């Protein structure tokens, strides 16, 4: 699944700008590496690939 | 708009206190506009350096 950081956004990675397609900032996403359950309490631990470094 | 000096108007009336004006965009939106422009509209240069002792 891809999980959506909403106020941060990409970056070109050269020039260091903000990308924007025209609509909207492009916001920052990651991916599930691997399955991952919640427990009581309702908090969630979950390994993301890509990183907003 | 100059009164004395006619020659060098740019503009058809004169701005007077109690004018409505307004911003052009979205509060707190971060943009990439696009530009356009003449050749004379800016320059450009660069100074040689000399080298330390």
């Amino acid at each position: 699944d891809q999980v959506k950081f909403t106020n941060t956004y990409w970056l070109q990675q050269q020039t260091k700008q903000a990308l924007y397609n025209g609509a909207t900032p492009i916001s920052f996403t990651a991916t599930v590496t691997a399955d991952a359950n919640s427990d009581s309490g309702g908090d969630v631990t979950v390994t993301l690939s890509g990183v907003p470094i | 708009y100059d009164t004395t000096n006619p020659q060098y108007n740019s503009v058809s009336r004169q701005v007077e206190a109690g004018d409505a004006v307004s911003v052009v965009g979205t509060a707190s939106q971060t943009m990439k506009p696009n530009l356009f422009y003449n050749k004379f509209f800016c320059g450009l240069g660069s100074i040689p350096l000399p080298k330390l002792h």
